[PDB]
């Protein structure tokens, strides 16, 4: 049940990145062109039985139920990983963006300094 | 019958617990880049808003 | 305590600074015009003021504050912060008087609405809907905020997002006594997720709490709607679901009370049941 | 583990749902700001 | 080798060429500052570095600059955090200050926890240390971040536990388990909080954490059912007969049973001691 | 394949159309138009092409007032060496690691020297200028407090280190990190590990010294009991006290047919083994 909620909020928050990512765009675009305007501007068995009572069988099965569940489980668990791998790139390229976005206006703002004096 | 079906799980859990520790020790990775983006963003915003306030406020008093 | 007096008291001779400031605002302007400054700085000294009185604890001082700051800053057309100041009033009265928050996160939504910022508003209405469950029994207004939220967050393109606004409102119908609708939400809900490859493990289940919630309306129709879950995801056949549901109609078909109990009381013992589904099988038991 | 797990994923979720606020406040100045700055190198000209 | 002079000739460089220009009388002193405090770091001199970023950060702030003058004080702070703990004191105090004022609680918050952590690990404190978990814990309440409030309040809790009385404790630990019950991801761990509970009170004396750990059954069906019922009720049957061989008899088979964290043994063992 | 050719054509236009314009206030167009011609050999895929124009582009924006914008073409530059003459890749980060360290960002050019390292031992076997430059790397992050690519870069390190015979060094960085994941509740359950090999590599030193080394891991983390390489490894140790080689060598068979053992482990158990 942990698994399943965490995979899917994982999921959620995928989308969320994506959504971030084309607002991080937008913002790139929007300020690269009010810069340039305002510059335009100027398995067979898991117990032996010791007994031969009825104490001993459920085991194998019980043991079998957990087996199966884990094979279920493998495949949850890789499924995770994709998702968190993914999203790893997509954080480093949004940073590249955000450096070049503040290194602009930096000197956008002497700009608004240097020509007034 | 039984060594096969133990070493299989053995192995399963084996390989699941080494992803689960790749993931995690990448979760922390990621959640320090984003700590810092968040950081990063925070300062830019602040700095941006202080800019334009500043350069509003110069205009106005010079028109 | 002397920290909580003394900020008290920074505080009141702070917020008296920035009312004289106000009540002199005017008799500059009508004498010698010095211009918008005094209004403008009489806000940041509201803001100042409500900051220290949530440093001071005084939760309703600081909304107060932020009132007068609202009230101020609009007065100057200036509409985004305004709305702002509303947001950061109603924070103020979330722990003093949660009515009144509720009229500045209306306000609040108003303003940012008509500029087109849909994200904040349905973050409000999906705030005042989660503070009007806390708060008061009415689930309708939950409901309808809930549902205005998911809506807006259509509207905005944002897939997966108002899924869960979705989710909520079918709950809240399903506690509410009324079920064609939690029932068509959630089988709606897992046929989308079905062809989502994640959700689609999680999608049986939803089947499976619409199949719950078909059961009160009638026993048979609950039953056969089974069949077309189970073609439509055969996978869930292994899913302790379809020999749990088939195993609640043979009981109930026969009256047989005791093996009802003792299922119910065997899945619980394998882990623990949420409040739903006791309310369900409860009235269900009813027949 | 998986609980240790769950909890950090959680703290990040809303770590990521705060960036998406900040975000949402600097794109919304930004374009008050592109219009303001339109509306005043179109009337100066 | 030749790096290091040389960057430290730059940055004395820098130094005199700040200190002259300021001398002729105002930014780009600060700027220079902050180059010439770069440059004693990539030169590794942890001293003389942080004091030229505080230096560059008050010479910024004298023009009433906050943000990047308390960005600058962060830092001098972080880079003395390892080399001087009070004058990373001072620093992280100075921000905390200056964001409370522009009301970056978040910020003072984080610097609480830094504080607290330096005080625990570097320093030998406990009390000051406990205060500022309390603080950042109340500040991230505050900014509706309750995840690492209650972290900070259980850590409060064992440290009060392991030197002081067990109420605080007891208390915290209830509180948290409350509110844990109806939370859906952190309800298993709440029975854990309420088992703490009862070896709280145990601690003190038995008959109160009998009557705890009945009311907490009573309300909670649930903690019943786990292991740390039966074991709690051998314990407190141990206790009660006066017959310490029972109680160390549980203890190692408890600990056979699973592995311990050196906290759960070290407070049986002050319970044993309390036996008589 | 004439798709190649004119890409190829197009891009050389370009670049003659660039010359001319320059050759013709004009500084940043020229700048500009030069970066374009550079892009355009890039899309054309001459690497070697490419990167000359990227290069020429670059220093013509440093003959342009600009220093961030300098850095990043100076990366981009090394980054299209990255399939050329491997000497001026080398270079060029080289200098854009200098440019960024003097503009203060030094996770960038740690970064950037983790990834010079891996270029220069992937594709050279030289391997101490890597190790110098994963060793500067780590300092750097150590610096910045970015405990987990400094934590990576010591790893890197002291694995090549007991691969190069200086298991001192690699015993000595395995024990800090698992002790210091010890005093932090995180990644605790991995830094056994670690122990585990650098328990392998302190066999390498001598024999007797393996079981007072085990048993002060076994009395400061007593939890590693549990682990079963510490089984595998006292069960290896006390086998090795008779010249046999069927003990040692089912031992490793048996455990491999949990989980396939790395090549570096399985290459150290086998140098253990024989001598």
């Amino acid at each position: 049940d942990a698994g399943i909620r965490t995979l899917v909020m994982l999921d959620e928050q995928g989308e969320q990145l994506e959504r971030i990512e084309e607002g991080m765009d937008q913002i790139n675009k929007d300020m690269k062109e009010a810069e340039k305007n305002l510059t335009d501007l100027g398995s067979g068995g898991f117990i032996r039985r010791v007994t031969n009572d009825a104490r001993e069988n459920e085991m194998d099965e019980n043991l079998e139920q957990v087996s199966g569940i884990i094979g279920n489980l493998r495949h949850m668990a890789l499924d995770m990983g994709n998702e968190i791998d993914t999203q790893n790139r997509q954080i480093d390229r949004i940073m590249e963006k955000a450096d070049s976005n503040k290194t602009r206006i930096d000197e956008a703002n002497q700009r608004a300094t240097k020509m007034l004096g | 019958t039984r060594h096969s079906e133990i070493i299989k799980l053995e192995n399963s859990i084996r390989e699941l617990h080494d992803m689960f520790m790749d993931m995690a020790m990448l979760v922390e990775s990621q959640g320090e880049m984003i700590d810092r983006i968040e950081y990063n963003v925070e300062h830019a915003v602040d700095y941006v808003e202080r800019a334009v306030s500043d350069t509003k406020k110069a205009v106005k008093y010079q028109s | 305590g002397m920290d909580t007096s003394g900020k008290q008291a920074e505080a009141m001779a702070l917020l008296a600074e920035a009312e004289r400031k106000v009540k002199n605002s005017q008799s500059f302007f009508s004498g010698l015009f010095g211009g918008s400054s005094k209004i403008e700085e009489a806000c940041e000294i509201y803001a100042r003021a409500a900051n220290m009185f949530k440093m001071a604890k005084n939760w309703s001082a600081a909304g107060n504050a932020f009132c007068q700051a609202a009230q101020l800053h609009l007065q100057l057309q200036s509409k985004h912060d305004a709305a702002t100041c509303f947001v950061d009033a109603g924070n103020a009265f979330k722990k003093a008087d949660p009515q009144e928050a509720i009229n500045c996160l209306m306000r609040a939504i108003e303003i940012y609405t008509d500029m087109g910022r849909f994200t904040i508003a349905a973050k409000h209405h999906i705030s005042i809907a989660e503070i009007y469950e806390t708060e008061l029994v009415d689930v309708e207004k939950a409901i309808a905020h809930y549902e205005q939220s998911a809506d807006y967050y259509k509207g905005e393109e944002s897939n997966s997002s108002a899924n869960k606004c979705l989710l909520k409102v079918a709950g809240y119908a399903a506690q509410l006594e009324q079920y064609q609708k939690a029932i068509d939400i959630y089988e709606q809900v897992g046929t989308s997720a079905m062809d989502s490859p994640l959700l689609k493990y999680s999608a049986k289940d939803y089947f499976f709490k619409a199949a719950l919630c078909h059961f009160c309306i009638d026993m048979l129709n609950a039953k056969l709607a089974v069949q077309k879950y189970e073609e439509l995801f055969p996978a869930f056949s292994d899913s302790r679901e379809c020999k749990l549901m088939k195993k609640l109609l043979e009981a109930h078909e026969e009256q047989n009370v005791d093996s009802y109990t003792e299922s119910v009381k065997e899945y619980d013992s394998i882990s623990r049941l949420d409040q739903w589904l006791t309310t369900m099988l409860l009235r269900i038991k009813k027949t």
